[PDB]
């Protein structure tokens, strides 16, 4: 087993009334089983994943994004599930602001 | 280990030899097997505290024994033990079991490494990753037109009795593993020696890592250099075993992976291989956020190695049935200047109705014993 | 220069994971993929689709199966080696790198459920273990002296060749490069703690350093470095942020270099 590793970030400093899309990077896992799921106020968002790829240290990439518009007032985090694991793993996402 | 100047005796110690089944292994291929066949003879010279026995100890008593096997090899000694003079007895002391092994130098699908000859290797390891010896040894057999006369130790050891051997050039080392702190420094341990006839020419420490073998130090003709972090000392003369460690610099990421000490002689050549973790223990702080309905708790896990330290909230009240909190969440993993990761983590408080306990528990390879921190949660209603 | 090689599966496989998978990379960028599920090799360039010829697709394709299929043998007779009746993974890696000076090296490198197997050394033609079994197999590889060639080219001549082939190939897209945006801003991330944060976006490749300094000196405290975290724009981001006192009334400069752009912030 190696435990994801998480970070979520979006593709340009968001702002309120200006749609953007959200990013999420998990790295390190193994093995290749993982589904990145994002949300806003704990609700799933239209989203989508990329390959998994390689890396040297034995472990996988993965990069997952998802559309939404920017809201000073809501809130924003990210979710990855791991077969392997027995809880998803849970991160919270600052916004950028 | 200063050189045995000492009181002590030398005594006989029998060790049980594996050998590799080659052409009947259990897998597909191979040259080694967990089998014993035969024993070695070994040598021990161990400092005496009480000289008890006069002229013997029991030191070694856990690999100490009279009585020669069937098969047994001489392993004679033209070189210095002194470095693993006490080796078997730290074993015994720490009840680590030892065995060793026997192998060739021959081969016959290709061009034999040593020249087509009656040249063997035997090696002795102390379980749990202990002290750790290769022995390069010579059989006096001679032959003209044969092509296997050594006889090549298979499948069996003999059609007879034993043959001779007798150890020209060893390598050893107090361990197979080490252990340090990223951003501390640190150094390898091995040495080795050889019979007055064996000349040296050079010692090079290599880092197993990324992919690759690369040198970091080596030592040739009297001129030690470094290619990326080391020094050395000069290595000792005939009459005392030689050393072949190397002090190390303050290690980083790059540096975590395995040893190798190898030593070059005007003969043969021979390694050790040794494993070198690095690990950074996290640091706690805690801290709530004023007022609000829903108190915030706020805390930072910093300075460990590697990276993904694992977490976990807990909640206690006043009595009924205290529970851990499987939700929280984390962000902000990250890097300092000294190499290390950080982490943060967070979680929204219940006050609950007269007051909660809330901590922060952090677990990883590199605590001996839980660490986190604690704090008191207030209502609103009892301030 | 990167080019990378990646061969992986599991013995007897379970809970779904994959059985076998092959992927091939160049610089920053996929440039193929073979589907162990309908077992065909296909692009992740346009300049790999471009410049081999469907009877090369094809071919490399049948290859891609034997090796599949060989692969599994191996994970038989890791399970014989190991002893172990359970299911367990291995994968291998080979690739090589082009360095700006002319020269080259490259990497062979093998793993057990994660753990470091063997090493290959070309350059003293030897082999580096760590465990009871990568000390066997070590005996065994080292002894036969059969693959001492093959072993040394496969690293070099062949990774190499393939390379220097693919840089031609996506001349046209391998030279892409952009400059870092930078943004800076302050927040709290624990109490009675302030945090100076940069963010960097849309740089490529991703060469890029932030740093800080404090009244016009370099700064004496911490420093949260971010790693490299793709924006799916064919661009990276990163971010570097230091702590502050509360009592911190100072001025903090931003330095942010990429690609031999320098752009120097000078407020917040
Ligand atoms: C001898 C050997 O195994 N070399 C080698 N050649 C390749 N040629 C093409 C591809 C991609 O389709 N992959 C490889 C690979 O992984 N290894």
């Amino acid at each position: 087993q190696r435990p994801p590793k998480i970070q979520v970030y979006s593709r340009h400093p968001p702002e309120d009334g200006k749609p953007n899309y959200l990013n999420c990077y998990v790295y390190g896992f193994h093995p290749p089983q993982i589904e990145i799921d994002l949300l806003k106020n704990g609700e799933k968002i239209k989203s989508e994943q990329s390959d998994l790829s390689f890396s040297k240290d034995w472990s996988f990439y993965l990069l997952s994004h998802a559309e939404f518009t920017p809201n000073s007032k809501d809130q924003y985090s990210c979710r990855v599930k791991h077969v392997t694991l027995e809880q998803p793993r849970i991160v919270k996402w600052d916004r950028d602001l | 280990p200063h050189p045995a100047e000492g009181q002590w005796r030398a005594v006989d110690v029998v060790l049980d030899c594996f050998l590799v089944k080659d052409g009947a292994h259990r897998g597909a291929c191979a040259s080694s097997e967990d089998r014993a066949r035969a024993s070695l003879v070994l040598k021990q010279v161990p400092v005496l505290d009480d000289g008890s026995l006069e002229d013997f100890t029991d030191f070694q008593g856990g690999t100490l024994a009279q009585d020669d096997p069937p098969i047994i090899f001489e392993a004679s000694v033209d070189l210095v033990q002194i470095p693993q003079a006490e080796a078997l007895l730290h074993a015994d002391c720490s009840g680590k079991e030892v065995t060793c092994e026997i192998s060739r130098y021959f081969l016959q699908m290709t061009e034999t490494t040593v020249k087509t000859a009656a040249w063997f290797m035997a090696n002795v390891q102390v379980s749990g990753g202990g002290p750790s010896i290769s022995l390069v040894m010579k059989t006096p057999r001679v032959a003209k037109n044969e092509v296997l006369w050594h006889p090549t130790l298979n499948l069996p050891l003999s059609p007879q009795g034993t043959v001779r051997t007798a150890v020209e050039f060893q390598v050893m080392t107090q361990t197979q593993s080490l252990s340090f702190l990223l951003g501390s420094s640190a150094s390898l341990d091995c040495g080795f020696s050889m019979a007055p006839g064996l000349d040296l020419i050079s010692v090079e420490w290599r880092l197993q890592h990324k992919g690759r073998g690369q040198l970091v130090y080596s030592w040739t003709a009297g001129q030690g250099q470094a290619v990326r972090k080391g020094a050395t000392l000069e290595p000792a003369q005939l009459g005392m075993a030689r050393d072949a460690s190397l002090t190390l610099p303050g290690l980083t990421i790059q540096d975590e992976g395995t040893y190798i000490c190898q030593i070059t002689t005007s003969l043969y050549r021979a390694q050790q291989i040794i494993q070198l973790n690095i690990q950074a223990s996290p640091k706690v702080r805690l801290s709530l956020a004023n007022e609000a309905l829903l108190p915030t708790l706020i805390c930072d896990i910093a300075g460990y190695y590697p990276l993904d330290v694992v977490v976990t909230w807990t909640r206690e009240e006043l009595g009924g049935s205290p529970a851990q909190v499987s939700g929280a969440s984390f962000s902000s993993l990250r890097q300092s200047v000294a190499g290390t990761y950080s982490i943060s983590s967070s979680l929204t408080a219940e006050p609950g109705s007269a007051g909660a306990t809330y901590t922060c528990q952090v677990t990883h390879i590199s605590l001996e014993e839980p660490l986190g921190a604690s704090t008191q949660v207030v209502p609103p209603e009892r301030r | 220069h990167s080019l990378r090689y990646f061969r992986l599966g599991v013995s007897d496989p379970i809970h779904g994971v994959p059985e076998f998978i092959s992927v091939g990379y160049v610089d920053s960028h996929p440039i193929t993929t073979y589907d162990s599920v309908t077992r065909q090799k296909e692009p992740r360039a346009p300049w790999m689709a471009e410049n081999l010829a469907p009877d090369h697709w094809e071919r490399y394709t049948q290859l891609l199966r034997g090796w599949q299929q060989m692969f599994k043998v191996e994970l038989k007779r890791l399970q014989r080696h190991y002893n172990h009746s359970g299911s367990h993974t291995y994968q291998r890696m080979i690739g090589c790198e082009l360095l700006e000076d002319g020269s080259t090296t490259g990497f062979l490198q093998y793993a057990y459920d994660g753990q470091d197997f063997l090493i290959f050394n070309k350059d003293t033609l030897s082999w580096l273990a760590v465990d009871n079994v990568a000390h066997t197999i070590k005996q065994a590889w080292e002894a036969n002296q059969h693959e001492l060639l093959y072993q040394k080219n496969w690293l070099e001549e062949e990774c190499i060749a393939w390379l220097k082939r693919f840089l031609e190939y996506g001349k046209d897209t391998l030279q892409r490069t952009e400059p870092p945006k930078v943004r800076v801003n302050h927040k709290e991330t624990f109490p009675g703690i302030t945090t100076l944060y940069c963010r960097a976006y849309g740089f490529y490749p991703p060469e890029i350093s932030i740093n800080w300094m404090k009244n016009g000196e370099e700064i004496f405290q911490d420093t949260d470095y971010g790693g490299i975290l793709p924006s799916g724009d064919g661009t990276y981001q990163t971010w570097v942020s230091v702590e502050l006192d509360p009592q911190n009334g100072d001025i903090y400069s931003c330095h942010v270099e990429h690609g031999g752009v320098h752009m120097v912030l000078q407020g917040f």
